[PDB]
């Protein structure tokens, strides 16, 4: 239950959304589709299961419906753990959520913001992260404490943490304007 | 370290002998080291382009590297005489030549396709070769066919030019990435073309994929173009039970091999095992009984063709067609069995070659000569993007936006210079275009000339005045057009910054350009790119359940080497401080359980994967049981192997 | 215009007033155009984004632009949210940007770090960088060559700072060549700043141009290492826009292969020092006690001398003369230049973990997460960091050398040359001065008498002398003088204008003190003969000229691991005198430990299962990793 994929820069959305492509969302919660399909569409699990393998090949939009559905109504929004290797730093491991999928088929980047890029000491150089999804909603609750709103308050000193702060760019929108 | 003394710089005067693989990149000594260590292994991974074009500011010395790289065109050593040429297959034929100055016979082959490595390729863009047939003559210098970089007369090419500016569009440009239009996207383009070894047993047999039952087609046809990326798909077939199993053959069961493939199918190649007569009356096995004929075809085409050459009394013919010779006669013949890997196969085994072109997507990577890498992030319709509407020369767009933070600190001015080169020629071309008869107009030419590079001027002028009226109108009219080309070595011989600072002052009819909604001056100009290998679906991998280790641990599966799979389903191991950082939180418990019923306990693992299956969908509240551990038995089987073992309490 | 802040905070059209002044500053930029005179004055332009309007609070007149109007409704949303006015108490200049951090830091601990007004200071990072953004696109951003040409017409200071080239007809010692570059580095960054320009915006902010690296552009680059450290005497004399030479270019090369081999090698162990120290201190857990009973003799000591080590004593008790362990006070300046007792955890009492007292103030803060895997991570990362970054500098500083009062009035050294000022002097050299080189074996005189006639005045040559090659030559039979014991080497010989002696000169690494810092945990050369109150005042000294900040409480847990006590029992602190103790290498620390579960996975596995060394077979204690195995 694990994927690898690559960083794209991601605007418009709050701190803690990400977007995940096509692919590997529609076949890391593949069991949990099963489940849905299984009862709207009314047939067996042998008979939904083939549905599925055409529904990857190419795009298209009956899968589409029932994948938007999902992550709409399930308790505490489907979220998994994003790492990066190797970590040595703190806070290079987080718990973030999921709230919008890629339309397109060929995109395979995962989308994320750019204030969490700091976070990870990274870049867009081209390096491979590791997703793994969290599914016991008990077990979700001891994790939030690794999501990125317990890591704003700064553990060094008590302050308020630098690296959730604007940088690169952003300083320099802020002073021309507020100058 | 003293050792320096011994270098002078009295004889390195006027002479590049000093660079390796920094020829092609201009303006060597602006540039750090550390940049322009980069662009070495950059040239290094450059995949090939469609619409290749040679770069407007070139360094005089790709021609030569061009000419000596024999790997991609093949010319005339000696002048031949066309003595015959034979088909083999839609678009693959060979031709038989002679010699006309030693009396040997050689062979050329037509084909559509190379295959560099185990992904990458080009197409050949066999022209000239067509066009010759019926015993022409071949002369010393002409060029039989050549890839797509290379153009029409020799000149090489491993790039585009596009228009481009320094801006940012909203905070997308960040670190390193880049924003492009959608008509830049269209004229970038790559090529990929890929091998695939089906197998086929005795027991095994074909679905009927394409087409009904009068006409089973197991596999696409020789120029046919696949569907759904599924090249065929085998079922293996049981003697005990198999009347509920063959019921329909034109759909898809639960135990199926199916092999997965994209692109246009070019080239096919069967090589069998069993004997004829048991093949002829088997109504699955058609398709391939059509083409192992046509084949076999082929070959007893040469054995009737050239056996008065080989088996003469000349016999003076090159290594390679006899080998070919033999290889060809080896198959007309009986009683021949083919082994693979050292093994004997029972049943026919073919071979695939498809072809596909893959257009620009995001997530990839465009750098320029200089090393400035990036990495493409959004693409935009060509409306958006920031457009001059106060000038003479309205209409001019800009096609790629690079970050204009990490331009200083990165230590790399070259860029600024070429850009700066590129806007002073657009703006020197457009006052020739305004105005001024062909008499004078090659002088507002030569001025501009004498002031970058002095080398160039006097074979301006010969070449201005070798040619005529019309050819020189025809010249005029296409530098308008395209653009006037400027020429500068690498180390010695180019513009540093005084006679920047002079050419700067000589114009003084010279402003910035005034875009639209923008409020800020900025100049574009036309930069030279070039593709990279990386590319995001060649490190993609997900994985929910694959084949497991004999242990018992997940473990990488060989499938997608064979094509027989989409992603490479390979897991993501956890490393050595990945379970510290995860016990940060003082939670434990939570991460005993996550590991145990995620990849050590079989009968977790079970029980997890069902009431995943079965139950409530929206909300989970799955509960865990409590069984021992797979590690844990491996451990204490191995400790009480050494005469150990671990005690509680 | 005048709006009421306190009313427009609470009128429950924050969205609707918000979104109209977001949307009018925007509109009307996008159609004026900008104008640029590059001379001391500025031009008049003319935009909405700077205009005078006064703020009312409470009745009080606070004259703001415009443009600081919109950031302050944008950055004051958590009032709305609670409910609660706003007083001038929170309001803060918005001139500057580093001022932003001190506004945060006093929101969160005025609600007492609420989980609730976590979320809406998260909620305001989104939507201070989205309104960001439009600023950029419809102003825009631009970097251009001719932007520097444009600026050398109207400045004539600026066009004699870019024709530049060090002068050649005097002596420069290797000190003087980093003056000069500071010196004229230093003015580039007063004419630019000063007058307008392109550039103007990318200096004040003081993001994307960085000090040191844009100098190279346009003043000269100066001096490089080599391979093996040692300063290389060929200073490059033209900078980078002016262009390079061939002599340079080989150079340059150098530089560039030494960052590729430092990469490599540092990517190939980079997780084996922060392995180490996390399988250990792991196993501390805080208790909530008030107090453990610690005597107060056992209280450790401190000596203060510069204002950074009180700056890493916050929120910590510390003793009086009067007062019994009251809070520090970082702002008063009074406790400098004296030692102090600050309860510390390596003196901690509790069998379990730290309590409240010991600990400090913090408990809060860190009392959901663990306690002791915090310090690790805090510690580690940044060591690795410098250990990259600051190495990428490859421009080095050098250090002056005091060559002595007659070695001035003789020689007067240029770079790495000596040359006298009359050759008549000769100098004479006994046969036992001369010593064998560590490397290249060559003969090296350190210290020597010169024969100036009847006079001499003896030589101490701080640093290593090579004799030249070309005297050395008749050496061998003319000048070797065995007869008197001594050599003599007459100067008048030696033509004049040429070489008489070369020396080399090693840079002072920056990374050599974070080295240190590795050494002092494992060499075991100053650990073993020394007490804590000594280890922990040695330890600050080290971070305190590194540059790490780091709380003295995330430093001093390793200290408490690292120490063993004997007695393995920590209740015998509670009596007057101190038990004994033995402090250990962090890798032999582990080993010679209590603990089963982190032997094993830790290191030498045939070692502590075959023979009984490290007496594997009567460690049971308790971890909290055992549920591993
Ligand atoms: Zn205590």
């Amino acid at each position: 239950f694990s994927a690898r994929n690559v960083i794209t820069p991601l605007i418009g959305h709050p701190i803690d959304e990400v977007a995940m492509p096509y692919k590997t969302f529609a076949e890391l919660y593949k069991f949990q589709l099963i489940n849905l399909i299984s009862k709207v569409k009314g047939i067996n699990y042998n008979e939904a299961l083939k549905f599925w393998e055409k529904g990857i090949l190419g795009f298209n939009q009956e899968l589409y419906n029932y994948m938007e559905e999902l992550i709409t109504k399930t308790k505490g929004g489907c979220t998994f753990l994003l790492n990066r290797n190797p970590t040595i730093s703190i806070g290079s491991i987080l718990y973030l959520k999921i709230g919008l999928i890629k339309k397109d088929y060929k995109d395979l980047t995962l989308g994320i913001s750019n204030n969490l890029l700091s976070a990870l000491s990274g870049d867009y150089d081209g390096d491979v992260l590791n997703i793994i999804p969290v599914f016991d909603n008990k077990m979700k609750e001891h994790f939030s404490l690794l999501s990125p709103q317990n890591f704003l308050v700064d553990r060094n000193n008590g302050r308020f943490n630098g690296d959730f702060d604007l940088q690169k760019d952003q300083i320099l929108g802020i002073f021309i304007l507020n100058n | 370290m003293d050792d320096i003394s011994v270098i002078k710089n009295e004889d390195y005067e006027g002479s590049h002998r000093f660079l390796a693989e920094e020829l092609l990149m201009p303006n060597a000594n602006k540039t750090d080291g550390n940049r322009s260590t980069m662009f070495c292994s950059h040239l290094a991974q450059a995949v090939t382009l469609q619409k290749a074009e040679p770069p407007l500011v070139y360094t005089n010395f790709e021609n030569q590297v061009g000419k000596y790289s024999t790997a991609g065109y093949r010319k005339a050593n000696s002048n031949y005489k066309v003595i015959e040429k034979i088909y083999k297959n839609d678009y693959n034929y060979v031709l038989i030549v002679q010699d006309q100055e030693t009396g040997e016979y050689t062979l050329f082959e037509r084909a559509e396709c190379e295959f560099l490595t185990e992904h990458y390729g080009f197409q050949w863009d066999n022209d000239k070769i067509d066009s010759l047939k019926k015993d022409d003559t071949i002369e010393k210098d002409t060029v039989l066919y050549k890839n797509t970089c290379y153009d029409e007369n020799m000149n090489f090419g491993y790039g585009v030019n596009l228009n481009a500016a320094y801006f940012s569009y909203k905070n997308e440009t960040l670190e390193d990435a880049i924003v492009i239009s959608e008509s830049a996207a269209k004229k970038l383009g790559t090529f990929s073309v890929n091998k695939v070894k089906v197998s086929v047993n005795t027991n095994d047999i074909l679905l009927n994929l394409y087409g009904d039952n009068e006409n089973y087609k197991g596999f696409p046809d020789i120029g046919e173009h696949i569907k759904n990326q599924i090249i065929a798909s085998r079922r293996r077939f049981d003697y005990n039970t198999a009347l509920y199993e063959l019921k329909n053959l034109n759909e898809m069961r639960d135990s199926d091999t199916p092999f997965f493939a994209d692109g246009k199918i070019v080239d096919i190649e069967i090589f069998s095992n069993v004997p004829e007569e048991e093949l002829k009356v088997q109504k699955y096995n058609e398709q391939v009984l059509y083409y192992i004929n046509k084949q076999k075809e082929f070959s007893n085409n040469v054995y009737q063709k050239l056996k008065k050459i080989v088996e003469g009394k000349d016999n003076n013919v090159s290594d390679k067609l006899l080998h070919f010779y033999n290889n060809c006669k080896m198959r007309i013949d009986e009683n021949i069995s083919y082994t693979y890997q050292n093994s004997k196969f029972s049943g026919f085994i073919m071979e695939f070659t498809i072809l596909e072109e893959e257009p620009l997507n995001k997530g990839s990577k465009i750098t320029g000569r200089y090393g400035n890498k990036g990495v493409i992030s959004k693409i935009l319709p060509d409306d958006q993007m920031p457009t001059v509407a106060e000038g003479r020369f309205k209409g001019l767009k800009a096609d790629i936006c690079l970050n204009p933070l990490g331009v200083f600190n990165r230590l790399n001015p070259s860029q600024l210079i070429e850009q700066e080169l590129n806007w002073i020629a657009k703006f020197i071309r457009k006052d020739m275009e305004e105005a001024g008869s062909n008499e004078e107009k090659v002088s507002i030419l030569l001025d501009f000339l004498n002031r970058v590079n002095k080398e160039e001027t006097e074979l301006m002028e010969e070449f201005i005045n070798s040619l005529n009226k019309t050819e020189l109108e025809e010249f005029l009219n296409d530098i308008i057009e395209n653009g006037i080309p400027i020429c500068q070595k690498p180390f010695f011989g180019n513009i540093g910054l005084d006679e920047l600072w002079e050419l700067y002052n000589h114009y003084d009819h010279i402003d910035y350009f005034k875009c639209e909604g923008i409020s800020t001056p900025l100049i574009i100009g036309e930069i030279y790119m070039v593709r990279l290998k990386h590319e995001p679906h060649s490190k993609f991998s997900a994985r929910s359940t694959s084949f497991m280790n004999l242990r018992g641990l997940p473990a990488k599966s060989k499938n997608f080497k064979e094509h027989k799979d989409l992603y490479s389903k390979t897991p993501v191991r956890i490393g050595n401080m990945e379970i510290s950082n995860l016990s940060l939180t003082n939670e434990m418990g939570s991460i005993m359980d996550m590991l145990n019923s995620y990849s050590n306990n079989e009968t977790n693992r079970r029980e997890l994967i069902m009431q995943l299956l079965t139950g409530n969908p929206f909300d989970t509240n799955i509960d865990l049981s409590d069984v021992e551990s797979g590690t844990s038995k491996i451990l204490k089987s191995l400790f009480t192997c050494l005469g150990l073992s671990i005690d509680d309490v | 215009k005048t709006y009421n802040l306190n009313d427009i905070l609470l009128s429950n059209e924050y969205e609707k007033i918000k979104e109209d002044i977001k949307e009018e500053i925007i509109n009307d930029m996008a159609s004026k155009k900008v104008k640029y005179s590059n001379t001391s004055e500025f031009a008049k332009n003319d935009f909405l984004k700077d205009e005078f309007i006064d703020l009312v609070v409470d009745g009080e007149t606070y004259e703001i632009t415009y443009g600081n109007l919109i950031t302050l409704l944008i950055v004051a949303r958590p009032f709305n949210h609670f409910k609660v006015p706003m007083t001038e108490d929170l309001l803060f200049d918005l001139s500057d940007l580093k001022e932003y951090q001190n506004y945060y830091t006093t929101l969160l601990e005025h609600f007492g770090y609420s989980n609730e007004i976590k979320s809406i200071i998260k909620d305001v990072i989104s939507e201070l960088a989205i309104f960001s953004g439009d600023i950029n696109v419809t102003f825009g951003n631009t970097v251009s060559i001719k932007s520097l040409i444009d600026l050398g017409n109207k400045v004539k200071r600026f066009r004699e700072l870019l024709h530049y080239r060090l002068p050649n007809d005097e002596a420069l010692e290797f000190n003087d060549i980093e003056a000069i570059i500071k010196k004229n580095l230093d003015e580039i960054m007063k004419i630019l700043s000063e007058t307008d320009n392109m550039l103007r915006y990318y200096i004040d902010s003081g993001a994307g141009i960085n000090s040191k690296q844009f100098g190279q552009v346009l003043s000269l680059v100066g001096s490089k290492p080599d391979l093996f450290g040692k300063i290389i005497p060929y200073p490059i004399n033209t900078s980078f826009l002016r262009g390079l030479d061939v002599r340079s270019f080989y150079i340059n090369a150098l530089g560039a292969r030494k960052a590729l081999i430092t990469n490599y090698q540092q990517v190939r162990n980079s997780g084996y020092l922060t392995r180490k120290i996390s399988m250990l201190l792991m196993d501390t857990k805080l208790i909530d006690l008030d107090d453990c009973g610690s005597h107060e003799n056992n209280y450790l000591s401190i000596n203060v001398e510069n204002k950074d080590v009180l700056k890493r004593f916050s929120k910590r008790s510390y003793l009086n003369n009067n007062g019994e362990l009251v809070e520090i006070d970082i702002n008063d300046e009074s406790l400098i230049g004296q030692v102090i007792k600050i309860p510390s955890p390596t003196t901690c009492a509790s069998n379990e973990g730290v309590c409240r007292k010991c600990y400090g103030k913090l408990f809060d803060i860190n009392k959901d997460l663990n306690i002791g895997m915090i310090a690790v991570l805090l510690l580690t990362d940044p060591l690795t960091q410098r250990l990259l970054s600051a190495k990428h500098l490859l421009e080095t500083r050098s250090s002056k050398i005091d060559w002595g009062t007659n070695f001035e009035e003789n020689f007067i050294v240029n770079r790495n040359l000596i040359y006298p000022k009359v050759y008549n002097g000769t100098v004479i050299i006994k046969e036992d001065d001369f010593k064998e080189d560590e490397e290249t074996e060559e003969q090296v005189f350190d210290t020597f008498t010169l024969k100036s006639g009847n006079r001499f005045i003896s030589i101490s040559s701080p640093m290593r002398l090579f004799l030249n090659k070309d005297l050395k030559k008749q050496l061998d039979e003319s000048f070797y003088n065995i007869e008197e014991m001594q050599f003599e080497i007459p100067l008048n010989k030696l033509d004049e204008g040429d070489s008489f002696a070369t020396f080399i000169m090693d840079n002072n690494e920056l990374s050599k003190p974070l080295r240190e810092i590795k050494d002092l945990i494992e060499t075991n050369k100053y650990i073993k003969d020394h007490n804590v109150n000594e280890v922990v005042n040695y330890f600050i000294y080290l971070l305190n000229e590194s540059g790490i900040n780091i709380q003295s409480v995330h430093s001093e847990l390793i200290i408490r691991e690292m120490m063993k006590l004997d007695d393995s029992d920590r209740t015998q602190f509670k009596n007057d005198k101190m038990p004994d103790y033995e402090i250990f290498r962090i890798t032999d620390a582990n080993l010679k430990g209590d603990s089963l579960s982190r032997s094993l996975l830790f290191e030498q596995v045939k070692k502590q299962l075959t023979t009984l060394d490290y007496d594997t077979f009567n460690k049971t204690k308790s971890s909290i990793l055992d549920k591993l195995l």
